[PDB]
RNA sequence: AACUGU
RNA sequence: UCUCCAGGCAUACGCGUAUAACAACUCGGAUAACCAUUGUUAGUUAAUCAGAAUAGGCAAUAAUCACACUAUAAAUCACCUAUAACUUCUCUGUUAACCCAACACCGGAAUGCCUAAAGGAAAGAUCCAAAAAGAUAAAAGGAAAAGAA
RNA sequence: AACUAAUCCUAGCCCUAGCCCUACAAAUAUAAUUAUACUAUUAUAUAAAUCAAAACAUUUAUAAAAGUAUUGGAGA
């Protein structure tokens, strides 16, 4: 089966994943207690500068990672300081589980393939697929989101489709384990989640795709996460609930993901209205899956001396909006 | 490039070539040529000749003004050596 | 055989006056009919790090007669804990400090389903966070800590003030100072150093920090304080709080040290991980005291406290440290004031899978002889110095 | 020439990829000691996959080696290693080194060795002990495993005691 | 430049500059199924694909944005009168994007 | 550009495209070092272009319309070549005395034989580079009797030579 | 010994 | 479409174009059909799959859900202290019904998954000879069931 | 006048004479033919026996004087 890569450099790879996956991505945020929002920027400013400036720490011995390494230490600090801050507001966050870098596993079908050579020629063969996805973190609750959007919502824009195979794209098939996960077992009580965090590499980042002259790229490669990553883990909630292809969700599975290249963080919405995507079970459904999400933004400028310069609440106000939401 | 430990690939850009592209934009030589153009007697250049064109003329001037000794051999174009020089006659030590 | 060197390696012309012999240094390869020539060292002309050569430690500029030992992660004491006072010069009390003990006799203090709670996370710290059937230490330690954490910070409901305080991530804290002309120094990492605006309440007054002057240090011939310890000759004398100065929290409330090894034998025993918390914890506090009061050498008038908490997922170790003195040249006087609780088990086992004895499932996938108090104990650090 | 999987840089106790380094020369003097009567404890009895009897793991002071195991060597145990020859005997213990002038007369002992200095080269084999015939001055004779009965000086050192495996010549 | 010597590098050595070029490549049609913007060529097996996308952007001012290559091994089933086998040309097939 | 690999549409399906005749060496010579390095990326464009309709012609198994024009370009291409050679060898052996450019000497070969050694640069000295000195540039002992079985080898080629003759001797006589 | 198309 | 059969799929190793399309129907398949033969052209796409700095100091305690519990058969670089370097994605493998057995051999061939959703056809035609081979059935009998010596 | 077949003349060789001789690129001894460091680097003994002595043992060749004297299990 093709190994699926959530973060991936191919061009239109959010268009692709869509098109197995029958997702429609509208482009913005999907349609629709106070903690002194200022404050926050006072801690995230010092949870910024403790991580850069304060902490001390042996220095990796790489050279190259320091980059890397130092963006997610100061997005562990804020989520950190931001679960406890909201804490208070809301309960439901205390009940919450959150998940620092563990796997999200999906298997399905779409399209199909007929061998042209060997001992099985001409015999017709599905297309096999999966994705592995690790979020930097995400927000895992034992009751379903407010929906964004009812079930069954039809819009004119409509799914990709590929004019070539996927292994004409870099995609490779391979015999291994089938997995449907949603970052913990069935064991655990939370079967459903709020949030979704992702940190971009820096071979993906914004600076090395405008080099590379994949500047338009940068939100597929946005898309492209995003899509994966929520789409294998809230379809692996609905199995949970013992929804599956034939057995399609009665209620539509919503939740969010942000992604983050270290200093743009962008925003995204998926709700799942189809688990059915093989043949059979896609015969008969006019139901789409619908995926909102919003353009990368800057959360602050600069870190000058022991103060940081040029904050932007926007991107915390829609953190704040986030972690305060709680189903209704 | 270079393999470091670890059997990982770091790029040495010094060793990647870099094409350097002549502009061709005005030029007047083309793949092919006239039928009408006559073919020239060729004539190879060596190094008897590149002297006798390029440092005899020297030489000859300053013999007979008489301002030449064997210290100022190198005005008239020797090389002690070939290193220093991006492109070296020998070694050779340039791509094409 | 005992084999003097190592085993490993076990199974006239020239003289002659007024001529030189040839060679083959113009073939520029060995030929067998013409001599080795001599060979002088060659020059790169540029430096290669990968055929450079550390120089020895005497060589470098750097290089200090005097040795200065250096105790890290990986060195264990052969003593233990009699070699560790000896060395911080500290004074020891059974037990947990009066304060830390009444803090979770409050009512407020005990989370709602607490011994529930912990259970359900012993569980998924075990079974349920990965797909492992059998999870190893090297996964479930780091993650039962940072769970158990997690439900006592979710306790910020009831405490507010829970919000002055925040945790780093794996700090480096050291410290030099000298025992009875010996150099001794502290290098320590790891932990997420809680630290809070305001120094953690003294527990020892100033009479009984006076008291401690009657305590001696425990002394055990033949060998010496420096034992497994790293003799370092080429040294920079440090002082670290694991933070940079101008950092909001600058004093540490709590010092944490795992030991996730699966296998017995990779793990340090419990007394060298108390052993090595009473050095690190040592130096972290003398770092706040030298800058505070400078290098100056005293008793403190105000002492300063701070808390350790050892684990490795099954045993967790409690330790709190009272810094007293700044003189520690001397090996008498004023001393620091340390209390301990050791050997505190959240769970005798526990299965990873049900346990299927006979068609009889006599093990279900939970802790065994799990003991609440022990989180209890851990609860009422954390709590300490907020309530 | 041929690279050695001995590649381990200091002596240490700790199984080596395993592999213990043992050591042969019983009275090393350890840090923090004089070259004269000292004692060291018997951490551990493993076996040696490289030799044919166990290795006791001997804990002196501020120094830990892996040694052979004699017949009644076992874990805890504590073993003295002294150097100085005195006018009269010094008490023996089995297991522990000593010069051959300070062993009595009649004792089993092990891990000999012919010249001293040359090293423990005989009853390093598995219930193998050497028998001290006789005793005078500086001069000790021991009946080694090859029968050869040989003649040394009271400089050699000599562990008391048969090496473990005691009835490997009673095997049947 | 193919069948040419390429001078060692050193630290702090002069940067590689090739001033003729003597890789040939050829344009062909896509055998299997490829996106439009994906291009395919016949290069010399000694050719990488950095010098290809180096090549394409500089002689031909072709901007790049994916470079995909593979080698395709040569028959040598054939054999001529002699009952010599007779090994066709390999030749690497460059996918650009 | 893309186009540049391709020929004139106008030319697509033509039997020929009329070209002229191919660059010869003195033309080249009386050019100049900066023209001869301009006029080599234009030939060379021409016989990639020539070379990618090639191959599309193999695919589509068709003719090449005007296959001399591949041949007239790669004359021209190499007589650029050698004039630019010739400049650098005569500029060569003036500054150095040098008739090759890479460093050489004849050495003999563990056969007997003596060959033209072409030298290699190396990061490290042959004397401390084992390997080098591990290469073997000397003979055995016993390529003696090689050498006096080349020799007699190289004289019953001789005699098989006048073999040779003699029997093509015959046939003239035969025939005539 | 029985058993059975031995 | 029907009748019937029931080890299938990946990687390793090996092979090296036997791959696929087209065109041939002579040779090769241990006979044809059909191609595995003959000729022509195409093919296997990788930052992710696979292949391709140094000197010192210093390490007691198996595993078995590792805890209890014992045991004998005895089973574990790191990290510190310094020195040195200072911004990287190329190259190569990727096809197939394939390999070792003189063969399209009958067997030999490492590992993981799984047992039909995967993979397959015993019938060149006609006749219904005898004899021969295999299998099934036995009126009455039971060596002319599995127990004893 | 029949099918299978057959037909042919040079490919070249052989012996003396004469004559001695002194005439692409790229990769490679590492694992040869592997574009740059590793690891130091290397052939050759009386010629024997077979064989003859009908076996086998010392022994057994390889211009005239003259196959003579001498030598030899005085025998090949």
């Amino acid at each position: 089966k093709y190994v699926v890569h959530p973060q991936i450099s191919a061009l239109n790879a959010d268009r692709w994943y869509q098109s197995f996956t029958k997702t429609v991505f509208v482009s913005g945020l999907p349609p629709a207690p106070s903690l002194d929002l200022a404050a926050l920027r006072a801690a995230v400013c010092d949870c910024i500068l403790q991580e850069q400036v304060y902490v001390r720490r042996r220095r990796p011995r790489s050279l190259f990672d320091r980059r890397q390494a130092l963006a997610s230490s100061i997005l562990d600090q804020v989520v950190r300081t931001l679960v406890n801050l909201l804490a208070p507001l809301n309960p439901v966050l205390s009940t919450a589980a959150l998940d620092c870098k563990r796997s999200v596993d999906f298997y399905w079908l779409r399209g199909e393939e007929r061998i042209p050579a060997g001992h099985r020629k001409g015999h017709i063969d599905a297309l096999r697929y999966q994705i592995n996805d690790k979020p930097h973190n995400q927000i895992r609750i034992s009751k379903q989101l407010p929906e964004f959007v009812p079930l069954d919502y039809s819009i004119p824009t409509e799914i990709p489709v590929m004019k070539c195979k996927p292994d004409k794209l870099p995609l490779f098939r391979r015999q291994y384990e089938n997995s449907i996960f949603t970052g913990s077992k069935t064991a655990d009580p939370c079967c459903y989640g709020h949030t979704q965090f992702h940190l971009i590499p820096d071979r993906l980042k914004r600076e090395r795709l405008i080099r590379q002259n994949q500047a338009e790229q940068v939100e597929a490669v946005f898309r492209a996460n995003a899509i994966a990553s929520l789409f294998a883990w809230t379809g692996a909630q609905a199995m949970y609930q013992g929804f599956w292809s034939e057995a399609d969700v009665t209620r539509p599975f919503v939740s969010q993901a942000v992604i983050t290249d270290g200093k743009y963080f962008s925003f995204f919405c998926y709700q799942l209205n189809t688990l059915a995507l093989t043949v059979q079970a896609d015969q008969n459904n006019p139901r789409k899956n619908l995926c909102w999400g919003s353009q990368s933004q800057p959360l602050y400028e600069t870190v000058e001396d022991n103060d940081v310069k040029g904050f932007d609440d926007g991107t915390l106000l829609q953190i704040v909006h986030f972690l305060l939401n709680k189903p209704r | 490039g270079i393999y470091t430990s670890d059997r990982k690939f770091v790029q040495i850009k010094e060793m990647v070539p870099e094409f350097v592209v002549p502009d061709l934009t005005g030029f007047k030589l083309k793949p092919y040529v006239n039928y009408r153009a006559p073919a020239g007697i060729d004539t190879p250049l060596t190094a008897k000749a590149l002297f006798q064109e390029t440092v005899a003329p020297a030489i000859e001037k300053d013999f007979k003004e008489g301002t030449f000794d064997a210290n100022n051999l190198e005005k008239y174009g020797f090389e002690p050596t070939q290193e220093g020089k991006l492109f070296q006659l020998y070694p050779k030590n340039f791509p094409r | 055989a005992y084999e003097w060197g190592v085993r490993s390696t076990r199974k006239r012309v020239y003289e002659i006056p007024g001529l030189e012999p040839i060679t083959y240094e113009g073939k520029k390869h060995f030929v067998p009919w013409l001599a080795r020539p001599i060979f002088p060292p060659w020059e790169r002309g540029w430096n290669d790090p990968r055929f450079h050569r550390a120089a020895p430690i005497h060589e470098q500029t750097l290089y200090k007669e005097e040795p200065c030992y250096i105790f890290h992660q990986r060195c264990r004491l052969l003593e233990g804990m009699k070699q560790a006072l000896w060395l911080t010069k500290t004074k020891l009390i059974e037990g947990l400090p009066k304060k830390v003990l009444s803090l979770v006799d409050d009512p407020a203090n005990h989370i709602e389903n607490q011994e529930q709670r912990v259970l359900d996370i012993i569980s998924h710290a075990r079974l349920w966070h990965s797909t492992e059937d059998i999870p190893k230490r090297e996964t479930y330690c780091p993650l039962i800590v940072d769970s158990l954490i997690q439900l006592c910070k979710s306790q910020i409901l009831k405490h507010p003030s829970l919000a002055r305080r925040t945790s780093a991530q794996n700090c480096t804290l050291a410290t030099t100072w000298n025992r009875e002309s010996l150099l001794l120094q502290v290098r320590g990492t790891s932990s997420t150093i809680l630290s809070a605006k305001d120094p953690l309440p003294v527990i020892a007054s100033r009479e009984e920090v006076e008291a401690t002057r009657s305590h001696v240090l425990e002394t055990f011939y033949p060998i010496s304080p420096t034992i497994d310890l790293q003799e370092c000759h080429v040294y920079e004398v440090k002082d670290d709080t694991g933070f940079q100065e101008g950092y909001p929290y600058p004093h540490p409330h709590t010092l944490y040290f795992l030991e996730k090894a699966n296998l017995r034998p990779q793990r340090f025993l419990p007394e060298q991980l108390r052993a090595k918390m009473l050095l690190f914890a040592f130096a972290n506090a003398l770092a706040q005291a030298r800058l505070l009061y400078g290098n100056t050498a005293k008793v403190l008038e105000q002492p300063i406290v701070v808390q350790s908490v050892g684990t490795d997922g099954r045993v967790f170790q409690f330790l709190v440290l009272q810094l007293n003195t700044t003189d520690l040249a001397s090996s008498e006087g004023v001393k620091n004031l340390v209390w301990t609780d050791s050997d505190q088990l959240l769970y005798r086992h526990f299965w990873c899978r049900p346990v299927i004895k006979k068609k009889v499932v006599v093990e279900p996938v939970g802790p065994v002889d799990f003991q609440p108090e022990t989180f209890r104990k851990f609860l009422a650090l954390y709590l300490h110095g907020v309530v | 020439k041929f690279v050695s999987w001995k590649s381990r840089t200091k002596y240490t106790v700790k199984p080596v990829k395993n592999y213990r380094m043992i050591d042969f020369l019983r009275f090393r003097p350890e840090k923090e000691k004089a070259p004269e009567p000292f004692e060291e404890k018997v951490v551990v009895v493993r076996y040696d996959p490289c030799r044919s009897a166990d290795i006791a793991l001997v804990a002196g002071g501020s120094r830990k080696r892996w040694i052979i195991a004699t017949e009644n060597m076992k874990a805890g145990d504590t073993i003295l290693n002294s150097n100085h020859i005195g006018r009269m005997a010094v008490a023996a213990q089995e297991g522990d080194a000593h010069p051959l002038g300070a062993l009595p007369v009649g004792t089993l002992i092990n891990n000999v060795e012919s010249e001293p200095g040359r090293g423990a080269q005989y009853i390093r084999a598995a219930g193998t002990c050497g028998v001290l015939l006789r005793k005078v001055n500086g001069t000790a004779i021991i009946q080694l495993p090859s029968k050869r009965q040989m003649q040394v000086l009271e400089s050699c050192t000599a562990t008391v005691g048969r090496v473990s495996n005691v009835n490997h010549n009673q095997r049947v | 430049a193919r069948n040419v010597l390429y001078p060692l590098y050193q630290l702090g050595g002069p940067q590689l500059r090739v001033f003729r070029t003597n890789f040939f490549i050829q344009l062909v049609r896509p055998g299997t199924a490829q996106p439009e913007d994906t291009v395919q060529f016949r290069i010399p097996m000694e050719m990488t694909r950095v010098d290809l996308r180096n090549y394409l952007e500089q002689i031909y001012n072709v901007p790049v944005a994916a470079v995909r290559t593979r080698v395709q091994h040569g028959s040598n089933r054939r054999r001529d009168h002699k009952n010599v086998r007779i090994k066709k040309p390999d030749y690497k097939v460059a996918y650009v994007q | 550009g893309l186009e540049e690999f391709f020929d004139d549409p106008k030319n697509w399906g033509e039997e020929k495209v009329k070209s002229g005749a191919s660059w010869t060496c003195q033309q080249l010579r009386n050019k100049s070092n900066e023209d001869l390095h301009k006029l080599w990326y234009v030939l060379l464009k021409e016989r990639n272009m020539l070379l990618t309709l090639e191959q599309e012609a193999k695919r589509q198994r068709l003719p090449m319309p005007s296959p001399e024009r591949l041949e007239k370009v790669v004359d021209s291409m190499d007589n650029v070549d050698k004039v630019v050679q010739e400049r650098e060898d005569a500029l060569r052996l003036l500054q150095t005395g040098q008739e090759k450019p890479r460093p050489g000497a004849w050495r003999r070969d563990i056969f007997g034989r003596i060959v033209w050694h072409k030298f290699k640069q190396w990061p490290i000295p042959w004397y401390l580079n084992k390997r080098y000195n591990r290469r073997r540039f000397f003979a055995m002992p016993y390529v003696d009797r090689f050498i006096r079985l080349r020799i007699e080898k190289h004289a019953r080629i001789e005699a098989r030579k006048r073999s040779l003759q003699k029997k093509k001797e015959k046939i003239l006589h035969a025939k005539f």
